[PDB]
């Protein structure tokens, strides 16, 4: 590419980042923002592990 | 030389516990 500053859009350089989330078969890894914790048992509950 | 394995080279395909279950 011979990029030059006086190029019409669609010929100017764009930077690209491709994030690819993969899930092999480990025990866990990075995620979003943690919240709360605790741990209830013996009661119908709505859980996220 | 060459030799014959008999029943060798079986590994757990992954995590996940499991019991009596002829799993394929």
């Amino acid at each position: 590419y011979g990029f030059q500053p006086t190029n019409g859009v669609g010929y100017q350089p764009y930077r690209v980042v491709v994030l690819s989330f993969e899930l092999l078969h480990a025990p866990a890894t990075v995620c979003g923002p943690k919240k709360s914790t605790n741990l209830v048992k013996n009661k119908c509950v709505n859980f996220n592990f | 030389a060459y030799t014959n394995s008999f029943t060798r080279g079986v590994y757990y395909p992954d995590k996940v516990f499991r019991s009596s279950v002829l799993h394929s």
